[PDB]
């Protein structure tokens, strides 16, 4: 507080929130920045100068809380300041630029926070010499304090691979973080891989920014890069591999993703299909070349329950290979306990994380700081939406009025079956039937998401068009997928948690949700990203269409609000629709007669 | 530093309007706007699409043309699917063509253009037109090509022989055949094949096309024309009209054959003679009596007055915004300069100054 | 050129697209009295050259006979051929390096 700040009569609910004690600079017209020192928040104008230069700086040193079109709510965090000094930045420069572009005097607590969040950059480093995690620090000053720490037990010494994660968490805790910047040009102990950036690949500007933020020194800075759906994370990884030119391993959490990224990699880089050996229960071949790649999903390394000897040979081979680069695509699942064996198993130097969503239910997402590193780059979602790099969606949330026909049983149903009982409302069937009619009238490919296989198959059978879920085999689901894509008999399909994420299905510009998870925001966000990567995200007059059929009179409204609040905070609003269009103009309605409603009620009473 | 750019832009603008001339300009006009409604104007490339904005701008063009020059008839023929379709005969009532254009609103633009067919039937529609009427056609075009049944050059020669001019407002860029049309029809002038740069420029171009055009000395048709002022009645009884054959409370009465009509400025249906009011003929007198431009006096020199002569406001003070009417030796503000030069058509300083 | 040069002295060698000037006396044993060019004293820009190093999908293109039957390069070539055809008002010309290269690529765009 640069004032006396005598408490105002209107500042009672302003529990240290009345931010008028600051002496506002007369350059408030030009400068775009406020500071909120009560919570560390930052208030940023979208209509004053210096904001274009300050946007990347605020992303680097701060995190945004909320970014609508008019005012961006940012927040300096120690995580973001560590990311800033890891990119290469410092407290004094941050304070100087902040006072240069700030309308307001710089707060003492913020000054102290940025002073504290300055790391020993360059002091603590680790290298791998013949699959051995050598902790090579620049001084014995590091060795004294680290041996002063009880966990541990120029100059380089060994720390065990499972102990590497624990000691990385510990050194982050004592705020002595390690930078992992591989000198792949200087290191020739690893086999260099003759892969070249083909002229057929040219890079987007924000992707070039993402590379150069972690290629500022020419070394590969290890961390996270968060890019939206369809941004070209495969292209970014291909460019990083081609400019590293070493043995590289990338694991993604689907065998379909294994197939698709293997063909993407052999397409847009000069690595050879001989050098790429694909590992799965389809085939477990190995490449015998000095340099190349072996791809598998996380399952064929995590599992030890039912493993083949050829799988054992392959995992032995990858254990033997000292890789120079690792990318954990869809990094939201690898910090799970059966999945966080990556450092314990794979000897790889540079650790990059590419994913769409950097959020989850628990705090395992912050473990990537001592698993792979901080966020090296992020692309602004609404900026790419207006840039056409991702889509523009007219989301329409459908508040289906609850039928008492199903509510009478739903209220007296037990808890494990209440969910399946209120998913299956005949009014919801009626609304879905007219919505499918109306969007096939508009000529839009529609994908329907249900959390339950029986509800998915019942909706699919009432449509007369097939279903795909997690228990459907791969051959049947791809047959149904190609039937949907090319065959005009299959105009719409019925997808599930194999369709929510980790697939490339951007044709469906229309999406209707009949069910979802209880509170998993990431499933809903990935379902939105399924159509955010749509092909017609660039044409004029485009707005994608998202629909969520949710039953009234439940907790499902609060559930959907919880699942949607991340997208609302992103900028993907959820508009209110209760009275739909064309409710009786459709002649035939699914389970329209009350006898039909009681029929479906006792049909689902057979299970519930 | 924006005022220097505004000043040099005003200088480069005023270099074109330095020469103001009292050319003989056509009053008995004959304007045709043909419309293409093809696949090209289905592009949403300009918001919302080219078809919608040309519809709206044509509405405005009809209004402006009938307001400024009510002494002409207006015909519109649409182009669609390799056929040119007449939708609006030449008429004195703009409302007919307004309704026709409203029909054109809801229908769908599609097909390919044929300037040969379009201009040929435009010629045929322009055939039974009296000598004093100035036959001229506005053409809008969005294609870069034209499918045609036969030659265009015979049509060009015939149009030149029949003393009809054209002006092309192309959409995308220049088309060489349209340049050839404009040049050969327009005595070698290149001031008729115009391409917009945005929708505001299109608006300005339409406003430019509203104005009457000068005529040539060699194209001499100086004659008289018979005219008749009618008389309006306000009768108690409804009476049958001659034109639409229905009961009318009021209506003008024919000065010659004493019939009655329903609208003006129109020709008689019975004695077949044109009927107007003196307001209608005086409407173009600003074109007949143009206004000289007003000069800003320089900021360095001594000033006759420091506040505006006409609107009575203080002149603002780097440069001097005192637009002087040399015909009345009074300086004025920019707002009054704009209003007198565009909306008004007289200089009140010259009204006060006795001659 | 030896009969020419040794039979006539007042011989003028000039063109519009000769560059570099010295390479022709390099390749042919002759010398000239002065070697200079002329710059374009242009009031405003009238010619706009572009170097297309990449297709619509940021994919590079080349005319190499080995990679000649590449369908993606075909797709790019036909792509901007179509685009320039759509935006070209009056007249446009295409210059391939070889006739066989044409015959192949035109027959399969015909496909
Ligand atoms: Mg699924
Ligand atoms: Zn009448
Ligand atoms: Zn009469
Ligand atoms: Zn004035
Ligand atoms: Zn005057």
């Amino acid at each position: 507080i640069p004032a006396d700040f005598v408490p105002d009569s209107v500042s009672g609910m302003f529990r240290s929130h009345d931010f008028s004690y600051l002496r506002l600079r007369p350059d408030h017209a030009s400068r775009p920045l406020w500071i909120s020192p009560s919570d560390g928040r930052i208030i940023l104008e979208s209509f004053s100068p210096l904001a274009e230069q300050a946007q990347d700086f605020l992303v680097t040193i701060a995190e945004p809380i909320s970014r609508p079109s008019h005012i961006h709510e940012y927040k300096i965090t120690a995580y973001s300041l560590y990311a800033a000094v890891s990119v290469g930045l410092e407290t004094d420069d941050i304070i100087s630029v902040l006072d240069r572009l700030s309308k307001v005097p710089v707060a003492e607590s913020i000054i102290n926070f940025i002073k504290g969040a300055t790391i020993s950059y360059g002091k603590v480093k680790l290298v791998i010499k013949h699959n051995r995690y050598f902790v090579e620090t620049t001084q014995a000053d590091i060795l004294q304090m680290l041996l002063n720490d009880s966990v541990i037990g120029v100059h380089s010494f060994e720390i065990a691979n499972e102990s590497v994660e624990v000691v990385k968490k510990r050194c982050q805790e004592i705020d002595y973080p390690v930078l992992e910047e591989y000198d792949f040009r200087n290191d020739h102990r690893n086999p260099d891989l003759d892969i070249d950036l083909k002229p057929s690949t040219q890079i987007r500007p924000y992707q070039e920014k993402s590379l150069s933020k972690m290629f500022g020194n020419g070394r590969a800075r290890s961390g996270i890069i968060v890019l939206p759906c369809g941004a070209g994370k495969t292209l970014v990884g291909i460019t990083a591999a081609c400019t590293i030119k070493k043995s590289v391993i990338v694991l993604c959490t689907s065998s379909v993703s294994v197939m698709q990224w293997r063909q993407q990699f052999l397409q847009w880089c000069t690595l050879q299909p001989e050098n790429c050996a694909v590992f799965t229960s389809d085939n477990k071949e190995m490449f015998q070349t000095e340099s190349g790649l072996v791809v598998s999903t996380y399952s064929m390394v995590a599992n030890t329950r039912n493993r083949s000897h050829d799988s054992q040979k392959v995992m032995d081979f990858l254990t033997g290979r000292e890789w120079g680069f690792i990318i954990l695509d869809e990094v939201h699942v690898v910090p799970a306990a059966m999945f966080r064996r990556v450092v314990s198993t794979i000897a790889a130097h540079a650790k990059l994380g590419l994913t769409a969503t950097l959020v989850r239910e628990d705090d395992k997402i912050g473990d990537l700081n001592f698993l792979i590193g901080p966020k090296l780059y992020e692309a602004n979602w609404m900026e790419l939406s207006q840039k056409g790099h991702i889509a523009n969606v007219q989301c329409a949330e459908v508040w289906c009025p609850m039928t008492a026909e199903f509510y009478q049983e739903y209220l007296r149903e037990t808890a494990r079956k209440r969910m399946l009982l209120y998913i299956m409302n005949p009014t919801k069937f009626q609304a879905c039937q007219f919505l499918i009619q109306y969007h096939e009238r508009r000529g839009d490919k529609i994908i329907v998401f249900s959390d339950n296989v029986y509800a998915l198959q019942e909706y699919a059978l009432k449509m007369g068009k097939p279903f795909i879920y997690g228990s459907t085999p791969q051959q049947e689901r791809m047959n149904i997928l190609q039937n949907f894509q090319y065959n005009d008999q299959i105009n719409t399909i019925f997808l599930s948690k194999v369709g929510d994420t980790s697939i490339d299905l951007p044709e469906a510009t229309c999406l209707i949700q009949i069910s979802s998870h209880y509170g998993s925001r990431r499933q809903e966000a990935q379902r939105l990203g399924r159509i955010l990567r749509a092909k017609r995200r660039n044409d004029e007059g485009f707005n994608a269409f998202f629909y969520s059929l949710v039953s009234k009179d439940t907790q499902e409204m609060y559930y959907s609000t919880k699942r949607q609040a991340f997208l609302v905070d992103q900028g993907y609003a959820f508009k209110v629709i209760t009275h739909l269009h064309g409710m009786e103009n459709i002649p035939n309605l699914a389970y329209a007669s009350p006898r039909e409603r009681r029929e479906l009620l006792q049909e689902v009473l057979l299970k519930n | 530093a924006s005022l220097v750019a505004s000043i040099v832009e005003a200088r480069k603008k005023r270099t074109a309007k330095k020469n103001i001339t009292p050319y003989q300009r056509g009053i008995i006009r004959s304007l045709i706007l043909t419309l293409d409604c093809s696949e090209a104007m289905l592009e949403k490339d300009l918001r919302p699409n080219r078809h919608a904005m040309i519809i709206q701008y044509a509405i405005d063009f009809v209004h402006e043309f009938f307001d400024q020059n009510p002494i002409s008839q207006m015909g519109i023929i649409i182009m669609r699917n390799g056929l040119a379709q007449l939708v609006s005969q030449v008429s004195g009532n703009p409302q007919d063509h307004i309704d026709a254009l409203k029909s054109i609103r809801k229908q769908e633009p599609k097909g390919n253009p044929s300037l040969q067919n379009a201009l040929e039937m435009a010629r045929g529609l322009l055939l039974p037109v009296p000598a004093h009427c100035t036959r001229e056609v506005l053409i809008v075009f969005g294609s870069l090509s034209t499918t045609d049944p036969g030659d265009i050059h015979q049509t060009i020669d015939s149009l030149v022989s029949e003393k009809i001019r054209v002006k092309v407002l192309g959409l995308s860029a220049q088309v060489a055949i349209c340049k050839e049309l404009c040049k050969a029809t327009n005595y070698g002038d290149e001031s008729f094949y115009k391409i917009l740069l945005d929708e505001t420029h299109l608006k300005e171009l339409f406003n430019e096309a509203v104005t009457p055009l000068p005529v040539n000395k060699i194209n001499k048709g100086f004659t008289l024309v018979k005219m008749g002022f009618p008389t309006r009645i306000f009768e108690d009884t409804p009476t049958f009209c001659s034109c639409h054959s229905k009961l009318v409370y009021g209506g003008y009465f024919c000065p010659n054959c004493h019939s009655k009509v329903c609208s003006l400025p129109t020709v008689c249906p019975c004695c077949d003679l044109m009927l107007i009011l003196s307001t209608h003929l005086a409407r173009s007198y600003h074109h007949l009596m143009p206004l000289k431009t007003f000069a800003e006096v320089p900021t360095t020199e001594k000033f006759r007055s420091e506040d505006c002569f006409s609107c009575q406001s203080r002149f603002p003070i780097l440069t001097s915004s005192r637009y002087r009417c040399e015909d009345c030796k009074q300086e004025f503000c920019v707002d009054c300069d704009v209003f007198i030069h565009e909306i008004l058509h007289n200089c009140p300083g010259c009204e006060s100054k006795p001659v | 050129i030896k009969p020419v040069f040794e039979r006539f002295s007042s011989v003028i060698i000039t063109s519009g697209t000769i560059s570099p000037l010295d390479m022709y006396p390099r390749m042919l044993n002759f010398k000239t009295v002065l070697q200079k060019s002329y710059a374009m004293t242009l009031a405003k820009k009238s010619f706009l050259p572009m170097i297309i190093t990449k297709g619509s999908d940021q994919v590079a293109i080349s005319s190499r006979f080995e990679i000649r039957n590449d369908p993606s390069i075909v797709r790019n070539y036909g792509s901007m051929l179509v685009e320039f055809a759509k935006i070209t008002p009056d007249g446009m010309v295409v210059f391939f390096p070889s006739y066989l290269y044409m015959e192949s690529i035109v027959s399969m765009w015909q496909t």
